[PDB]
């Protein structure tokens, strides 16, 4: 299990910019512009444009509030008039340079519209968002705009009994089948297009009730799925339906410890400036006995692609003679491959679209959407497993250290408004710091990263507002030792400026900078006076930031024992000399000790010169 | 070897509708009960249900419908059939009566009642009039 966050930053001790509109709640949708300087917020009954560099600067505002006759219609359907019967923005996507595509629950009448960016006024397109947007603010939902066409995963109805992964195309509308083999009680988590003869694919991530597994209760299972951008459906069968829909198990577990995380919470696509293949960073929690635990598994796209392209499918079979069981299909697979895209191979066999695929192949995919092979993580284990924390959303920044060693920086939000910064150091997790983003411990519902030159920020939304944080707080570190010991690839010590700087931001010289991810503060170069009355009591204040260090006191060059009657420890860090007399005068030193590898790192926290009067 | 039942009715505009009780056939993943238009705006689109006008059942092989009769009374279409009672540990085949509003195009009003004669001593329904 991952250790405790090395340093805890109170909302008070760091520079965090906040945004909220009075009487406006549920800041669940976040979208930043092309230029990255304008962040758009989708809340309950409102859409805003804020300066992404200072979220507190409100630029534009637009509302989409529900009428009383629509609220009462919703309430008459036994829903909560002042809770669920309101317009929760669920779809906030780029449409053009001059517009956004917006959908809201709208007292259970999913409605879509175009937000005119030049005016920040809605165009009144008033489209029926049934299938595109959920009815209930409680229902799961995911959407990705690909080539001005919305690819959405949510419920097709009011009750949330009909799930749907569909494309609102207008030219070629396509949707999933309303069948258990296709989708079995899913809870949508994330979707994105993975761009390139070879066609683009639109991946979907969700948790659904498993068909392959049987246990005491119904077992959930994380799913990775994909569809082909060029899909047009089948001609005779799969009319207006996906022909390219294949899914597989997403497995996040440490078995030598019986830890299985079968509930997917978030998915982030690490788009490597260097690496040609994207890495999905997926966030999971266990369905069973969650108390709570969180795990972060990283999946190489190539792995998943290997399953969808060459993996054996699963067959459903009748078993004695009213039951259905699912097993590996070892029978003959049709050609062209069921679920495959219109690639170079297909085009050679005179196949231009799904509309001209053989009925043999189309029937196969319709009856075999599920793959036998699981999609496994890189190094076949989670990147991080944490206890006593319920992680909510994830973002990852691939950063180059001073050394040139590349670290994948994990920003993980909690259900209590906190953000953890973690890196997988040499075969062990290091949680650099934790920051309390929300003073009200509101769970971070959404998280969004901008790693772009200048505007390097993380944006977190909750029901109470939005928070803007940098990727590091290098300046909070006082000494070179403190700067190095942090083991943050973002932070380096600058001897000329006598400040711990943010490497890859500051205008300090690279060649003349200090950073050691080993934590060996050895690479570094290197008195509060008091006058108290006789008989009186002294409180010598001492504090440090490491949650992984312990402090001890020293008087007259010896390790002082804070025991009654002469001594006491107030708050485990502040020394208390009780009965002051001639001999108590002199130097009192507060020291810290923290283990890095095998070695211990002692640091002098406080220096005190106590003088007792006569 | 597998029965199909039908019922010709009218829509709200007097248009001709056909209610179908298609029993499960071992591809046949077709909904067990549907409302298909007999003569729509495009006559080439006849015998099609509106994607909404069906009884979506997720595990047809398990329920294994066996239709007997379909009929109407008042503003309702009724269906007589056998299917496995999966609520029972026995998962044994049981006789049922089914009812949907003639106007209901989403099968919202659809309701099933088990039939008993006498306390299931004669469990299998064969015919009715
Ligand atoms: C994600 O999965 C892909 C799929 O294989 C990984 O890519 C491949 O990794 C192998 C392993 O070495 C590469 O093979 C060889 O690399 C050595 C190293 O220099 C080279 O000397 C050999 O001649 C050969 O090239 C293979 O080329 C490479 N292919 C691609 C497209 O990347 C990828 O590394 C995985 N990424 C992660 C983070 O797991
Ligand atoms: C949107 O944001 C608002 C802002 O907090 C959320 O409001 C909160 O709603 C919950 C209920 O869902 C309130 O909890 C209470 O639950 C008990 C249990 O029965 C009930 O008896 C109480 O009357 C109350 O409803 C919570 O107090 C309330 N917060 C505030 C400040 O009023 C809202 O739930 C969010 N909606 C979504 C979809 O996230
Ligand atoms: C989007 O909003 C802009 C903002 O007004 C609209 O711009 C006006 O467009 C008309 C022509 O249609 C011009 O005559 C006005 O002078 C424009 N005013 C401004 C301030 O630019 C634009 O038309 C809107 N787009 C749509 C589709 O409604
Ligand atoms: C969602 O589907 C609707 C259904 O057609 C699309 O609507 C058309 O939109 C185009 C402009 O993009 C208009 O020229 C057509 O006249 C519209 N037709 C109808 C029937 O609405 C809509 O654009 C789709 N939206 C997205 C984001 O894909
Ligand atoms: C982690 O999240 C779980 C829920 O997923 C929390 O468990 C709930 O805690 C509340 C607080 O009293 C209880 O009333 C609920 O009954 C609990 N539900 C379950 C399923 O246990 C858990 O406390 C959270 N723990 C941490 C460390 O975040
Ligand atoms: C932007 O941030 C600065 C930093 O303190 C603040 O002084 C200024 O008022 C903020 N702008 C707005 C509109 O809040």
């Amino acid at each position: 299990f991952a250790p405790i966050p090395r340093i805890t930053w109170e909302h008070r001790e760091v520079h965090l910019v906040q945004f909220h509109e009075p009487d406006i709640y549920n800041y669940s949708a976040l979208l930043l512009s092309e230029d990255k300087d304008t962040l758009y917020i989708g809340a309950r009954e409102a859409v805003f444009a804020v300066n992404a560099l200072n979220i507190s600067e409100k630029q534009h505002e637009v509302y989409w509030k529900v009428s009383e006759d629509k609220k009462a219609k919703c309430a008459e359907k036994g829903k909560s008039k002042q809770t669920e019967c309101l317009n929760y923005i669920r779809v906030l996507q780029p449409l053009s340079a001059t517009s956004l595509y917006v959908c809201g629950t709208n007292a259970f009448q999913p409605a879509c519209d175009h937000l005119n960016l030049t005016s920040f006024k809605f165009l009144g397109k008033n489209e029926d968002g049934k299938g595109r947007c959920p009815f209930d603010p409680a229902h799961s939902y995911t959407s990705v705009m690909v080539d001005g066409e919305l690819y959405s995963g949510t419920s097709y109805n009011f009750l949330g009994s009909e799930p749907i992964i569909s494309r609102n195309s207008s030219h070629s509308p396509l949707r999933t089948e309303y069948a258990i083999p296709w989708l079995n009680e899913p809870s949508f988590v994330f979707a994105d297009v993975i761009r390139k003869g070879e066609d683009d694919r639109v991946y979907f991530f969700f948790t659904e009730v498993s068909v392959e597994y049987e246990f005491v209760f119904r077992v959930l299972i994380p799913r990775i799925a994909r569809v082909c951008k060029g899909d047009q459906g089948g001609l005779r069968t799969l009319q207006k339906k996906w022909t390219s829909f294949l899914k597989a198990r997403l497995i996040c577990s440490r078995p030598d410890s019986g830890l299985v995380f079968n509930v997917l919470r978030d998915v982030f696509v690490l788009r490597s400036p260097g690496l040609k293949v994207p890495v999905f960073y997926a966030l999971f929690t266990p369905q069973l006995n969650n108390v709570g635990l969180s795990a972060v598994c990283a999946y190489n796209l190539s792995t998943a692609e290997e399953v969808f392209s060459h993996g054996k499918y699963m067959q459903s079979t009748t078993v004695e003679q009213s039951h259905t069981k699912w097993v590996r299909y070892n029978g003959p697979v049709p050609k062209p491959r069921p679920g495959a895209c219109i690639d170079s191979e297909a085009r050679a066999a005179n196949y231009t679209s799904s509309l001209n695929l053989p009925d043999k192949t189309l029937q196969f995919v319709k009856d075999h959407p599920l793959m036998d092979d699981s999609v496994t993580p890189i190094d076949n284990r989670p990147r991080l497993i944490k206890k006593d924390v319920n992680y909510t959303q994830i973002v990852v920044d691939r950063t180059q250290a001073l050394d040139g060693t590349v670290y994948d920086v994990m920003f993980v939000s909690t259900d209590r408004g906190a953000l953890h910064k973690a890196i997988s150091l040499e075969h062990a997790v290091h949680i650099i710091e934790e920051t309390q983003l929300f003073q009200d411990f509101e769970p971070v519902q959404t998280l969004l990263l901008s790693s772009k030159k200048g505007n390097r920020f993380v944006y977190a939304g909750s029901n109470s507002g939005v928070v803007q944080a940098p990727l590091a707080f290098c300046g909070k570190h006082g000494t070179c030792e403190d700067c190095v010991l942090a083991r943050d690839p973002y932070c380096a010590w600058s001897p000329p400026t006598a400040t711990c700087v943010a490497l890859h931001q500051t205008e300090s010289p690279s060649r003349g900078l200090i950073q050691e991810m080993s934590g060996d503060a050895s690479v570094c170069p290197d008195y509060r006076q008091h006058f108290f009355k006789h008989g009186g009591t002294a409180e010598l204040k001492c504090s440090q930031k490491s949650n992984l260090a312990r402090v001890f006191w020293k008087f007259q060059n010896g390790v002082l024992k804070a025991e009654s009657p002469k001594y006491g420890l107030m708050g485990r860090k502040n020394l208390l000399i009780f009965n002051l007399s001639e001999g108590d005068s002199g130097v009192y030193q507060c020291l810290s000790e923290e283990r890095v590898k095998n070695k211990t790192v002692f640091q002098v926290v406080a220096k005190h010169v106590l003088e007792v009067k006569v | 070897a597998v029965s199909t039942v039908g019922l010709v009715a009218q829509g709200l505009a007097g248009e001709p509708l056909l209610f179908v009780g298609r029993g499960y056939t071992s591809g046949g993943g077709i909904p067990p009960i549907t409302t298909r238009a007999l003569w729509p705006p495009d006559p080439q689109a006849a015998f099609s249900y509106e994607e909404t006008a069906k009884l979506a059942v997720g595990r047809l092989s398990e329920y294994s419908h066996h239709f007997v009769s379909a009929f109407a009374r008042g503003a309702s279409a009724y269906f007589l059939f056998l299917r496995r009672d999966l609520q029972a540990q026995s998962r044994a085949f049981r006789a049922y009566v089914s009812r949907v509003c003639l106007r209901d195009q989403h099968y919202y009003s659809y309701v099933e009642l088990p039939l008993a004669c006498e306390g299931g001593r004669y469990g299998l329904i064969q015919a009715a009039a």
